[PDB]
């Protein structure tokens, strides 16, 4: 209760280039997985920003680390995602489209459970440090080269997401949460 | 006459950096700043800037400071820093007497050792002396961000600061 422990099984896309659905498609078939070509077993450990630890074959990193890579591919994830989905934004026969709607809908979910999971080592709303709660133009300065580096006109689609986030609402994961799930509701409306 | 920044950036590791610097209207220092990446403390010595204009001013130099981290944390994770290490920039812009023209600057050191520079002529960066150089250079000529809008910050912003604070 000095150290807060945590769980928290990361559903990672890969590192690699192509079409988000490819990937994520052994976690399309298979939803919740202890196995999976994209399960991932974290074990945190938070007492100060000076002592913390993460674990997963045998990595240990620092939370700074492990927070800098989830942050990172959440939002690279969430372009690929919105991109592929362009299409995809009303009546089908058992779409591709829709297939490719139900996955990103199943993979918001999963990502808010990895999510509350690394809140979990903070006690409280009031005392989680500015470092991991930052706003909307913080968290997209911070990310800029990080994950515009994946993109061709990755400038463009960092900009757009920006815009998105400052039109729907505070910290910028939940408006990005808040996002995610409306891409999803109105994916979903529009597909069946 | 002149407006010059410095910026010392001290890496421990990857994500934790201590920024170190200071700015100076022809020999007078006039703004310094200092503290971690998260907490960094940016200060005009003397109220050059009414509360407003520096208010904008101190959130694009914090927006500035989140972008740079980010880069150096990008170079690392695609081809690999050696830890601890100090990037120090220099900058700034030289208006002439009978000049029309301002001469602009902007240097990055690595360790004590030149790495990359910007040609405001084409809006460009280059090596001043391979993985990592090759890689940053290739990220910092990619984007409107790191070349035009910086020109605009040295020969349009700097310029009309001098213009206003010494004149
Ligand atoms: C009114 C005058 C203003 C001055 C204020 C006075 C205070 C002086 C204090 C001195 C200390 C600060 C020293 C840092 C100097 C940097 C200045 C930031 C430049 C800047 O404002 O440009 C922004 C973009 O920056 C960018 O271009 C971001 C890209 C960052 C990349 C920089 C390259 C370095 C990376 C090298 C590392 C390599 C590592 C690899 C191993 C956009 O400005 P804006 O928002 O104001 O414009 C609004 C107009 N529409
Ligand atoms: C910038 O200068 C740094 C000066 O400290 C330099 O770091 C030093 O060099 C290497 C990293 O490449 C470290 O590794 C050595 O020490 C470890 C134990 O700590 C040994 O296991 C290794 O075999 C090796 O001999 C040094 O420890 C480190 N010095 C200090 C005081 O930590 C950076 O490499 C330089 N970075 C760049 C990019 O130029
Ligand atoms: C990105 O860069 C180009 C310039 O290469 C932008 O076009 C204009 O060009 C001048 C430089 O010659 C820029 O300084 C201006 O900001 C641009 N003009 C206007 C009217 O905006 C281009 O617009 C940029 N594109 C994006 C999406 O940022
Ligand atoms: C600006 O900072 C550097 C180190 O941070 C220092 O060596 C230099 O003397 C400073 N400039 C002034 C005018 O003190
Ligand atoms: C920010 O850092 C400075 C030293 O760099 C320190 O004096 C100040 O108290 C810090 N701010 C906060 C919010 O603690």
């Amino acid at each position: 209760p000095d150290v807060k422990t945590t769980e928290i099984n990361v559903i990672v896309s890969g590192d690699e280039q192509g079409i988000i659905t490819k990937k994520l498609q052994d976690f399309c078939m298979n939803p919740n997985n202890e196995n999976g070509t994209n399960n991932q077993i974290w074990k945190c450990y938070y007492k100060d920003e000076k002592e913390d630890k993460c674990k997963v074959k045998e990595k240990i990193t620092s939370f700074d680390e492990f927070f800098d890579f989830w942050v990172r591919k959440l939002l690279i994830d969430t372009i690929k995602w919105e991109t592929e989905l362009t299409y995809c934004i009303n009546a089908d026969c058992n779409n591709e489209c829709n297939k490719n709607c139900v996955c990103f809908d199943k993979w918001v979910k999963q990502k808010e459970k990895e999510w509350k999971n690394i809140m979990d080592l903070f006690t409280n709303k009031h005392d989680i440090p500015k470092k991991y709660y930052l706003n909307i133009n913080d968290l997209f300065n911070s990310f800029f080269f990080q994950v515009i580096y994946k993109f061709n006109e990755g400038e463009a689609k960092w900009n757009k997401l920006k815009e998105n986030l400052k039109k729907k609402t505070e910290a910028a994961i939940k408006v990005l949460f808040d996002h995610l799930k409306e891409t999803a509701t109105i994916c979903k409306d529009n597909n069946t | 006459q002149r407006l010059h920044m410095l910026q010392i950036s001290y890496f421990r590791d990857p994500y934790h950096v201590w920024y170190q610097g200071n700015a100076s209207l022809g020999g007078h220092l006039t703004h310094v700043l200092e503290g971690p990446d998260t907490n960094t403390t940016i200060i005009q010595l003397q109220p050059l800037q009414e509360p407003e204009s520096w208010a904008r001013t101190q959130s694009g130099l914090q927006s500035y400071l989140l972008q740079f981290h980010g880069l150096v944390r990008l170079v690392h994770q695609e081809r690999t820093l050696a830890f601890p290490l100090t990037i120090r920039c220099f900058l700034g812009c030289e208006l002439p007497p009978e000049g029309s023209r301002a001469h602009v600057f902007f240097e990055v050191a690595v360790n004590g050792s030149s790495f990359v520079s910007f040609r405001p002529e084409r809006a460009l960066w280059q090596a001043d002396t391979s993985g990592v150089v090759t890689f940053t250079l290739q990220q910092l000529n990619a984007y409107n961000r790191t070349r035009y809008e910086l020109r605009e910050f040295l020969e349009d912003t700097c310029v009309q600061y001098v213009q206003k604070h010494i004149s």
